C-alpha cells in the first residue's frame, strides 16, 4: 500500500499521535493531584465561576453583581447558594463540570442585594395602511445580587 | 493583570503592525487575511465601533 | 510529548480528568519572557488635517470640527463602569 | 426609548452586601385623608399592614399624615438621598401593600435603562487579553526582517 | 450540536432534559432546599400527564384485545354448542 | 478599597526608586530593565511592554506609551506583586 | 444589464433557480425521516376488528362531559354582600 | 362648545416628551412628531430580537478571534467542546476568551484535544478503547 | 385539480432489510407512538391541518403519545410528511401510580420511570 511522497499521496494535516491510555492515566492523576495539593495549601487569588442561574450563564467573581430578570420570592438581603456552577478558575489552575461541577467542589454563595422593576419598555405594533397601532409599556421584575464569595474544596 | 488602568487601556486596544509577503501569492488570499487584521476581527476585543483595526504591511 | 497546542506561548496548558471522570482539571501557569527573548532599553486648517492624518493613520474627515447641534448632544457626564 | 432616556450601570450604593445588607429605604410618608373615596385603600393599609410593615422594617420611619388630599400619596426616601413620590390614589389594600414592599425591596438608584445585567470591579483574574497575549516572543526580540 | 448530543441520549438542546435544567438553580446558605421552580413544577406536571396517558392508551388497548378475545370465545363455544 | 488599585489609593512618586530600595531589603539584584515587546515603536500610538529582570528571572512587566512610562508601570507592578496586592490577590473575606 | 423581464419568479421568463448542495441535503435528510415514518407506521399492533369499540365508552364519558359544560350554561349568581359593598365607597374615619 | 378639550396641552406633551431628541421639526410640531414617535417605539420593539442577533454575532467572531489565535477554528472548538460535554455559551466563552486567555487556551486545548481523539477513533474505526476526554458522563 | 392523495398499501408493508435497518421485529410490534410535528401546516392542505389538529400536535417538538391501531395509523399516514413517529419504549415497564411523577422521555424514545438526574 506504498504510495510515493506526493502533494496528494498523504493528507494536508500533520499526524498527531495521542499518548498511550495507561501512561496518559497516569500524567492525569499527577496533575490532579498538584492541583489538589494547590488547593489544599490556599494557592489561589480570586476565583471566577460560570455559573448556570435562571436562565443563562454569568462569569462571576468574589463581590461582582448579577442583574436576574424576575422577581427570586427572596427577602432582601437573604443569603443564597447558587447549586449550578459550571466552571470554578484561578489564576493558574480551572476545573471543568462535565456539565456541572460538584457541590463538595465549589461552593458560590450570594445575596438578594435588591428588588425591583425595570424601566418602562415600550412595546408598539404598527402596520401602514390599516389603522394597526398599538402600545404597550411592561416593566419587568428584577433581582440584583451580591456574590459574597466563591469557595472551593480539596475534593478532586 | 495587574496593571494601571490607563495603560491596561492602552495594552488592549494598542494596534499590531503584521508582515505579509505576497511572493507567489494569491491576491484574495492575501487580502481576507488583510482585511480580516484591518477590521480587527482577530482580536477577542473586537467591536465595530471600538477602532481596533492593526497594520497590514504587504510587500 | 503530545501536546494539544504549543506550549511557548502564553500559559502552559496540561488537562487531566478526576479519577471518577466526572470533572475536568486545568493546570496552566503562565509562562515567563525569557531574559534572552529581549532587548536592552534604548537610551492652515488643511495642512493640518493632512499632517494629523499622516500620523494618526486616519482620513480628513475625522479632524473636521463638528457643529453646535452634535457638539451639545454630545453626553458630558457619561456613566462609567468600573 | 434608550436612545431618548439615560441610562446607567447596574451598580449598589455602598456595596450593600459586601459586609452587611442595609435597607436603603429610611422614610415613608403616607399622606392620607379622612374623607373621599381615593384614600379608602390609603385609610384601611393604615389602619391594618402600616403597623405590622412598620415592625417589620425597623430601619425605616413611617410618618402617617390624614389632611384634606385628594390624590393620596407614599412618599420613600432612601438612603442615597433618592426621593420616589408614588399615587396610592383608589388602590385597593393588596395593591398598596405590595406598592410599599416594593419600595422597601428597592434601592434608591433611578430607575433607568441598565446598560450591563452585570457589574464586576475584578473582570479579569488571568489578565485581560491584550494582542501580545497568544503571540509566541523571539531570540533577543527580534522584529521580523530585522538583520541582527 | 444537537445532533452529538442525540447520539448520547441527551436532548438536542442542552436546554432540554437533564441536570444542567432539571436540578435546583440555587438553595438557601443554610442548606434548606428553594421552593421548586415554576418551570420545573410545569414540566413535572407536563412529564405526569404524558405518563398518565401513556398507561391509560395501553390499559385500553390492553382492555380492547381482552375483549376481543372473548368475544371470539364466546363465538366459537357458542358455535360448538348449537352444533351439539 | 474594593475595586481600588494600590496606586489609586496610595499615590507614590519613583516607584522604581521604592522597588530598588523594597529588593535591597530583600536582598535581591538590582532590578534591570529589558524591552520585552514593542509594537509602533516609530508611530504616534507605540506600545511598549518592559520587563524588569532580577538575575535573568522576570519579577514584572508592564506596557506603557514610551519606554519610560512602561518602566515605570512595570515598577509599579513589581511593587504590587511584591506587596501582596495584585488585582488578582485573594478577596477580602466577610 | 441582465434583466429578468416582468417579476421574478412567476413569470414565463423567470429568473434561473438552482439547488445548492444544501438544499439536497435537506430534502435528503426529510426523505430520511419519511421513510423511517414508513416503517414504523407498516406495523399496526391490532387489527381493525381488534380495536373496534376498545375506545367507545371513553369517547362517549367525554362528549357527555362536552355536552354536561354545554347545558350548564347559565346566568351566575348575585348576592346581597355584593351590591351593599359599592356602600364602602363612601367610607370615611372619625 | 357645550364639552372641549382642556387637556390638549398634556396629550400633545405625551409625544413631544419622547420626540425631544429628534431631529428638525419632528421634535416639535406634533403633526410630524407623532409619526417619528410611533416609528421610533416600533424601531424599539423590534430591536430586542437584533440585539439578541447581534449579541450572538459579536459573541461567535470574538470566539473565532481567540480560536484562531488558538490555532483553531470556531466550528471544531464549538463541537468539541459539546462533545466534551462542557456546556459553556457564546457569551461566556467570548468572556472568557476576553479576560481570562490562559482560561480559554486551555479550553481550546481540550477542544483539539477531543478533536484528535475523534479522528483517531474515525481512522482506527472498530472497537479500540475509547478517549479518555471522549468519553461521556451519563445521567439517570 | 390537486386532491387528497391515497397512498397505495404496499409503501406500508416493510421488509426485512427494513427491520433490520430500523430494529423493529415484525412480531410483537410497538403498541404507542412517539409522534413529533416536525414541519409546519402552512403551505398544506386545510385537511392535513385538521387532521394535526385532531392528532393534537399544533406544537412543533412536541411528542405526542398515540395509539399504534389502524385508525390512528390512517391519520398518521395522512399527515406522515409532517411528523416524525417513533415507537415509545418503556425499558422499565409501563409506569405505576408509585412512579407516576418520576417519568421523563429521553430523546432515544425511552419513557424511564426513574429519573434522579445524577450520574450513573
Ligand atoms: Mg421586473
Amino acid at each position: 500500500g506504498y504510495v510515493p511522497k506526493t502533494s496528494l499521496s498523504s493528507p494536508p494535516w500533520p499526524e498527531v499521535v495521542l499518548p498511550d491510555p495507561v501512561e496518559e492515566t497516569r500524567h492525569h492523576a499527577e496533575v490532579v493531584k498538584k492541583v489538589n495539593e494547590m488547593i489544599v495549601t490556599g494557592q489561589y487569588g480570586r476565583l471566577f465561576a460560570v455559573v448556570h442561574f435562571a436562565s443563562r450563564q454569568w462569569k462571576v467573581t468574589s463581590e461582582d453583581l448579577i442583574l436576574i430578570g424576575n422577581e427570586l420570592d427572596l427577602a432582601c438581603g437573604e443569603r443564597i447558594r447558587l447549586e449550578k456552577v459550571l466552571l470554578v478558575g484561578a489564576d493558574n489552575f480551572t476545573l471543568l463540570g462535565k456539565p456541572l461541577l460538584g457541590k463538595d467542589l465549589v461552593r458560590v454563595e450570594a445575596t438578594v442585594i435588591e428588588k425591583t422593576e425595570s424601566w418602562p419598555r415600550i412595546i408598539m405594533r404598527f402596520r401602514k395602511r390599516k389603522n394597526f397601532k398599538k402600545k404597550r409599556i411592561v416593566t419587568t421584575p428584577q433581582t440584583v445580587l451580591r456574590i459574597n464569595s466563591i469557595e472551593i474544596a480539596p475534593c478532586l | 493583570s495587574s496593571f494601571s488602568r490607563a495603560p491596561q487601556q492602552w495594552a488592549t486596544f494598542a494596534r499590531i503592525w503584521y508582515l505579509l509577503d505576497g511572493k507567489m501569492q494569491p491576491p484574495g488570499k492575501l487580502a481576507a487575511m488583510a482585511s480580516i487584521r484591518l477590521q480587527g476581527l482577530h482580536k477577542p476585543v473586537y467591536h465595530a465601533l471600538s477602532d481596533c483595526g492593526d497594520h497590514v504591511v504587504i510587500m | 510529548t503530545y501536546s494539544p497546542l504549543p506550549d511557548d506561548y502564553n500559559c502552559n496548558v496540561e488537562l487531566a480528568l478526576t479519577s471518577d471522570g466526572r470533572t475536568i482539571v486545568c493546570y496552566h501557569p503562565s509562562v515567563d519572557i525569557p531574559y534572552e527573548h529581549t532587548k536592552p532599553i534604548p537610551r492652515e486648517e488643511g495642512p493640518m488635517i493632512e499632517q494629523l492624518s499622516k500620523m494618526f493613520f486616519t482620513t480628513k474627515h475625522r479632524w473636521y470640527p463638528h457643529g453646535r447641534y452634535h457638539r451639545c448632544r454630545k453626553n458630558l457626564n457619561p456613566p462609567k463602569d468600573r | 426609548t434608550a436612545r431618548g432616556t439615560p441610562s446607567r450601570f447596574l451598580a449598589s450604593v455602598l456595596h450593600n452586601g459586601l459586609g452587611r445588607y442595609v435597607q436603603q429605604l429610611q422614610r415613608l410618608s403616607f399622606s392620607v385623608s379622612r374623607d373621599g373615596a381615593s384614600s379608602r385603600g390609603a385609610r384601611e393599609f393604615v389602619e391594618r399592614e402600616v403597623i405590622d410593615f412598620a415592625r417589620r422594617n425597623p430601619g425605616v420611619v413611617i410618618y402617617v399624615n390624614s389632611r384634606p388630599c385628594c390624590v393620596p400619596r407614599v412618599v420613600a426616601e432612601y438612603l442615597n438621598g433618592a426621593v420616589r413620590e408614588e399615587s396610592i390614589h383608589c388602590k385597593s389594600v393588596e395593591e398598596i401593600s405590595t406598592l410599599v414592599q416594593k419600595l422597601a425591596d428597592q434601592s434608591g438608584l433611578d430607575v433607568i435603562r441598565i446598560r450591563k445585567p452585570f457589574h464586576t470591579d475584578n473582570p479579569s483574574i488571568q489578565g485581560q487579553w491584550h494582542p501580545f497575549t497568544n503571540k509566541p516572543t523571539t531570540f533577543r526580540g527580534l522584529r521580523p526582517r530585522e538583520v541582527q | 450540536g444537537g445532533q452529538w448530543r442525540l447520539q448520547q441520549g441527551l436532548a438536542a438542546n442542552p436546554s432540554g432534559y437533564g441536570p444542567l435544567t432539571e436540578l435546583p438553580d440555587w438553595s438557601y446558605a443554610d442548606g434548606r432546599p428553594a421552593p421548586p421552580m415554576k418551570g420545573q413544577l410545569r414540566r413535572k406536571a407536563e412529564r405526569e400527564t404524558f405518563a398518565r396517558r401513556v398507561v391509560l392508551l395501553s390499559q385500553e388497548m390492553d382492555a380492547g384485545l381482552q375483549a376481543w378475545q372473548l368475544r371470539q370465545q364466546k363465538l366459537q363455544e357458542e358455535q360448538r354448542k348449537q352444533e351439539n | 478599597m474594593t475595586g481600588k488599585e494600590l496606586f489609586e489609593m496610595w499615590k507614590i512618586i519613583n516607584p522604581m526608586g521604592l522597588l530598588v530600595e523594597e529588593l535591597k531589603k530583600r536582598n535581591v539584584s538590582a532590578p534591570e530593565s529589558r524591552l520585552t515587546r514593542q509594537s509602533g515603536g516609530t508611530t504616534a500610538l507605540p506600545l511598549y511592554f518592559v520587563g524588569l529582570y532580577c538575575d535573568k528571572k522576570l519579577i514584572a512587566e508592564g506596557p506603557g506609551e514610551t519606554v519610560l512610562v512602561a518602566e515605570e508601570e512595570a515598577a509599579r507592578v513589581a511593587l504590587r506583586k511584591l506587596y501582596g496586592f495584585t488585582e488578582n490577590r485573594r478577596p477580602w473575606n466577610y | 444589464r441582465g434583466r429578468i423581464p416582468g417579476r421574478q419568479w412567476i413569470g414565463k421568463h423567470r429568473r434561473p433557480r438552482f439547488v445548492s448542495l444544501r438544499a439536497k441535503q435537506n430534502m435528503i435528510r426529510r426523505l430520511e425521516i419519511e421513510a423511517e415514518n414508513h416503517y414504523w407506521l407498516s406495523m399496526p399492533y391490532m387489527t381493525r376488528e381488534q380495536e373496534r369499540g376498545h375506545a367507545a365508552v371513553r369517547r362517549r364519558e367525554a362528549f357527555e362531559a362536552i355536552k354536561a359544560a354545554a347545558t350548564s350554561k347559565f346566568p351566575p349568581h348575585r348576592f346581597i354582600a355584593d351590591q351593599l359593598d359599592h356602600l364602602n365607597v363612601t367610607k370615611k374615619w372619625s | 362648545l357645550r364639552n372641549r378639550v382642556t387637556d390638549r396641552y398634556f396629550r400633545i406633551q405625551e409625544v413631544l416628551k419622547h420626540a425631544r431628541h429628534f431631529r428638525g421639526r419632528k421634535n416639535r410640531c406634533y403633526r410630524l412628531a407623532v409619526r417619528t414617535v410611533i416609528r421610533a417605539f416600533v424601531k424599539c420593539t423590534k430591536a430586542r430580537y437584533l440585539k439578541k442577533k447581534n449579541m450572538r454575532t459579536l459573541w461567535i467572531n470574538r470566539i473565532t478571534a481567540a480560536s484562531q489565535e488558538h490555532g483553531l477554528k470556531y466550528p471544531a472548538l464549538i463541537g468539541n467542546l459539546v462533545k466534551c460535554q462542557v456546556e459553556l455559551n457564546r457569551k461566556v466563552l467570548a468572556d472568557l476568551a476576553i479576560y481570562e486567555p490562559k482560561t480559554f487556551k486551555s479550553l481550546a486545548a481540550l477542544a483539539s484535544r477531543r478533536r484528535h481523539e475523534g479522528f483517531a477513533a474515525a481512522l482506527g474505526d472498530g472497537k479500540e478503547p475509547e478517549g479518555i476526554f471522549s468519553r461521556v458522563v451519563q445521567y439517570h | 385539480k390537486f386532491t387528497r392523495s391515497r397512498i397505495p398499501e404496499k409503501v406500508f408493508q416493510a421488509s426485512p432489510e427494513d427491520h433490520e435497518k430500523y430494529g423493529g421485529d415484525p412480531q410483537n410490534p410497538h403498541k404507542l407512538h412517539i409522534v413529533t410535528r416536525i414541519k409546519s401546516t402552512r403551505r398544506r392542505p386545510y385537511w392535513e391541518k385538521d387532521i394535526i389538529k385532531m392528532l393534537g400536535l399544533e406544537k412543533a417538538h412536541t411528542p405526542q403519545v398515540h395509539k399504534n391501531i389502524p385508525s390512528v395509523n390512517a391519520k398518521l399516514k395522512v399527515v406522515k410528511h409532517l411528523i416524525r413517529i417513533k415507537p415509545l419504549k418503556l425499558p422499565q415497564g409501563l409506569p405505576a401510580e408509585e412512579n407516576m411523577s418520576n417519568t421523563c422521555l429521553k430523546s432515544t424514545g425511552e419513557l424511564v420511570v426513574q429519573w434522579h438526574l445524577k450520574p450513573v
